[PDB]
DNA sequence: CACTGGCCGCCTGGAGAATCCCGGTGCCGAGGCCGCTCAATTGGTCGTAGACAGCTCTAGCACCGCTTAAACGCACGTACGCGCTGTCCCCCGCGTTTTAACCGCCAAGGGGATTACTCCCTAGTCTCCAGGCACGTGTCAGATATATACATCCTGTCATGTAAGTA
DNA sequence: TACTTACATGACAGGATGTATATATCTGACACGTGCCTGGAGACTAGGGAGTAATCCCCTTGGCGGTTAAAACGCGGGGGACAGCGCGTACGTGCGTTTAAGCGGTGCTAGAGCTGTCTACGACCAATTGAGCGGCCTCGGCACCGGGATTCTCCAGGCGGCCAGTG
């Protein structure tokens, strides 16, 4: 079971916080790092990335939806 | 009556009752076979002519034609088509 | 609720089923009509034999069903499924014509 | 007695079937009048030929052979009518 | 006191004419002169490529039910031998269709 | 003592002096000219001869050569032969 | 008691020999006969054919500036003309290597 | 710091110069072995003539030159600058190899 | 007087000359032994060609004429060796 | 942070439909028979094509010594494939309406094909003669070498937009 | 939320080097003069292939009515292409080293190639035939029609993860 996997993107996020937000390979491999099987789970992690940025925690830093770069907000 | 169109017809309906008893033939695939036998027979005929020329060779014999089969056929479809060439002429020079 | 397919099912389908065929694929009077278009360019009022007309239109399918056998490769060879005209001009160019 | 277009009477069902036969499952929209030029290209090559067969031989009548020699001289040999 | 008039393919134990295919070397002009082992061997070539691909023909035809050879059951026969498909790679038999393949991208998962 | 090998070496010479009076030739160049010219004549050569055997015809003539090079020279390059060819034809009946 | 021989080449006014490609004709063995106008009128196509390329590799070599055609030359002038690729698609010419043809995408910017 | 070209245009020049030039891109030795090789694997004991094998070298070169100039159409058709192995595979497989 | 592994003697910086004569900037490192293959496959054609062209010669060179001719037949016409 | 109920992605059974498979039935092309003829056969003759033997000579193979150009390997780098997803739009599928392709039926005649006549031309042969190729030589066009000059490609610098830090 | 500032990025100039440009040199590759003998050629002739006149018939073209299968068009909708964007690698490019290609020189020889011999070999001519072809005819394999299972495909409901709600 464990915690759902909003806390793991957050984690992700957070790990590295480069200049750039961060891409769902890098994103998805870090999950991978930390323990998760991504390969059927990736509509999963489209609608955790999507429900994340809709809410406004996360801002979407160059790319469209699920795709590009993401990096945190304000505060 | 008209003028004789040759054909291969009966020849081979005697080659397929000798590999296959009880399968028959139609038209439209007899007249593909004349186009077969027509074909290769000018491929053979064409590039054996050629292996003629270029030896400055004045006759065509069972060697260029050999060789022929050689060039165009691949592979073990040559090399059984040699087999079958040689026991035809070595039947024949038995009569 | 009528029954409905959903796309390239049928389409597959008829792939199974046109290699299955063998019959001609072309209508066979427009096709005479095109050939006498084409005939009447270089002279007019030529007449034809109908088994011509039909082997030009065996050889008519020949010629577009091997080029679309090339057309198919090169469009999943741009890991496509539908083919477009830069396949067509691809396979043609690489052909030789 | 003349004749201004049958470009359009190879329909584009007709092509879709070609291209059925061709193993395509998938057809784009630009594909059929572009392949309409080409059957009418690649027809130029073998017709242009075929005729010049047929007045080479002083007849009027367009025959089947002339069709057959005009095809494999592309390398596109047609079997199943010469004879 | 004239002999019996046998023919050269049961001398060489053919079915395919030696006589014509030596008449139409003789005809098709390609030398001045023939050798005459050169019909005999050429007439075997042909026998057997007739033999092999009649004998494919007639599988193909047990295969699909049918006891009588169809010009499908020649276009099969033909492409799917791949040494007899690199012989007439150039070559369309005429009602055959084509071989049925297709590419596995193109079918469903 | 040598044998005399057969060349396309003057004629090319002199068509390429015709054509541009200052202008020279290498021999690979020339040997370039000879495979063009020995590969034309064949092309021409044996599409003539299947014209010939089409129609049974034994005989070559001036119109069989014509319609090979309808059939092989593309567009533009076969009419200007066709010009050339028949002015030759031309000044040869006449003399 | 005999005509001075000149030649047919004269007879034309082609500087390709007729009576070589006359006798190449009849032992290069495409037919029993030959007519006579047959060789006149391939040396004139012939003559044609090596005038207009001829012409072409001069005035390639005239634009690199230099006085004897070369092999790239030739290959410069067959490559830039489409009825004379259209003769010469199969053909390959030795050292001379190809036409300069970068596709558009390969250019920078 | 050192001057270093950035990736591409020595390629280029590379494409303008033996496009430009036209002599021989195959060592000669090795290209002679490897056919002494091959022709050993047929028939035993050939020797060559040294035009042949020139001959062959032209041949083989160009060859090359037309399956490369087919797998840059092919890699240009699909996106690509850098060719792959399915690119010969195409161009072989159109051509019919 | 035994050769091994000369297909090997066709080095990566010949392929890479061979490319830019053809007109490619960049070549894949998979494509060096695999134009290795094809160009060994298609000596295999032309050299097996001329071989039969040699021993129906009754000679034992492989000539220049040979390679021209076997070259010729599979539509790879080359020019420049006295064909 | 654990428990938990509703909501979406996925598993599963079942219904309809296209095809496969089983019959019957009538039919028209495949096979078999008969007359014919023409093309294969046979034997002698005659000319000749190439196999064979032998000699000569020449280029291909081997060996060797320098002599660098390049093959090669490594390292820094950046750019290219490319996997993935979001977005737009384009073509298959199906239903209905339209319409000309097919059939089939009949008239007519255009020329394909065949036969006959007759002659235009073309290949063969003895004789003759002259043009192109081997051979040799001489000689300037171009490769090489060296010295200038710009193109361009990468890099350094200035200006500016813009995101970030901040009161 | 505006003020300020440093960093990414486009615009502009400049150096270095690879390529473009100018001039000497020498050399061997192109080009030209000679011998010649072989290949072209002119006259005549035997004889045949093809050009041309006539016909017929049959096979192509033209035309009319009916069916409906094929096409055409619109709605709908899903899937296919594709744009973009980081990522991660995978060659590109530069640089020093190994070495093997390349060049120049020498020797052997084995095979290419030319020339006399002649003998097997194949084409050619008169006569004869028997196997292959044109035509007819029959019939049953197969084309077409009709009915039941099966596989396939798509959707309805039903389950598991999961995501939101709660304690």
């Amino acid at each position: 079971s464990g915690p759902p996997v909003s806390e793991l993107i957050t984690k992700a996020v957070a790990a590295s916080k480069e200049r750039s937000g961060v891409s769902l390979a890098a994103l998805k491999k870090a999950l991978a790092a930390a323990g998760y099987d991504v390969e059927k789970n990736n509509s999963r992690i489209k609608l955790g990335l999507k429900s994340l940025v809709s809410k406004g925690t996360l801002v979407q830093t160059k790319g469209t939806g699920a795709s590009g770069s993401f990096k945190l907000n304000k505060k | 009556k008209r003028s004789r169109k040759e054909s291969y017809s009966v020849y081979v309906y005697k080659v397929l009752k000798q590999v296959h008893p009880d399968t028959g033939i139609s038209s439209k695939a007899m007249g593909i076979m004349n186009s077969f036998v027509n074909d290769i027979f000018e491929r053979i005929a064409g590039e054996a002519s050629r292996l003629a020329h270029y030896n400055k060779r004045s006759t065509i014999t069972s060697r260029e034609i050999q060789t022929a089969v050689r060039l165009l056929l691949p592979g073990e479809l040559a090399k059984h088509a040699v087999s079958e060439g040689t026991k035809a002429v070595t039947k024949y020079t038995s009569a | 609720k009528p029954h409905r397919y959903r796309p390239g099912t049928v389409a597959l389908r008829e792939i199974r089923r046109y290699q299955k065929s063998t019959e001609l694929l072309i209508r066979k009077l427009p096709f005479q009509r095109l050939v006498r278009e084409i005939a009447q360019d270089f002279k007019t009022d030529l007449r034809f034999q109908s088994s011509a007309v039909m082997a030009l239109q065996e050889a008519s399918e020949a010629y577009l069903v091997g080029l679309f056998e090339d057309t198919n490769l090169a469009a999943i060879h741009a890991k496509r499924v539908t083919i477009m005209p830069k396949d067509i001009q691809l396979a043609r160019r690489i052909r030789g014509e | 007695k003349v004749l201004r277009d049958n470009i359009q009477g190879i329909t584009k069902p007709a092509i879709r079937r070609l291209a059925r036969r061709g193993g395509v499952k998938r057809i784009s929209g630009l594909i059929y009048e572009e392949t309409r030029g080409v059957l009418k290209v690649f027809l130029e090559n073998v017709i242009r030929d075929a005729v010049t067969y047929t007045e080479h031989a002083k007849r009027k009548t367009v025959t089947a052979m002339d069709v057959v020699y005009a095809l494999k001289r592309q390398g596109r040999t047609l079997y199943g009518f010469g004879g | 006191a004239r002999a019996k008039a046998k023919t050269r393919s049961s001398r060489a134990g053919l079915q395919f004419p030696v006589g014509r295919v030596h008449r139409l070397l003789r005809k098709g002009n390609y030398s001045e002169r023939v050798g005459a082992g050169a019909p005999v061997y050429l007439a075997a070539v042909l026998e057997y490529l007739t033999a092999e691909i009649l004998e494919l023909a007639g599988n193909a035809a047990r295969d699909n039910k049918k006891t009588r050879i169809i010009p499908r059951h020649l276009q099969l026969a033909i492409r799917n031998d791949e040494e007899l498909n690199k012989l007439l790679g150039r070559v369309t038999i005429a009602q055959g269709g084509v071989l049925p393949n297709i590419q596995a991208v193109l079918l469903p998962k």
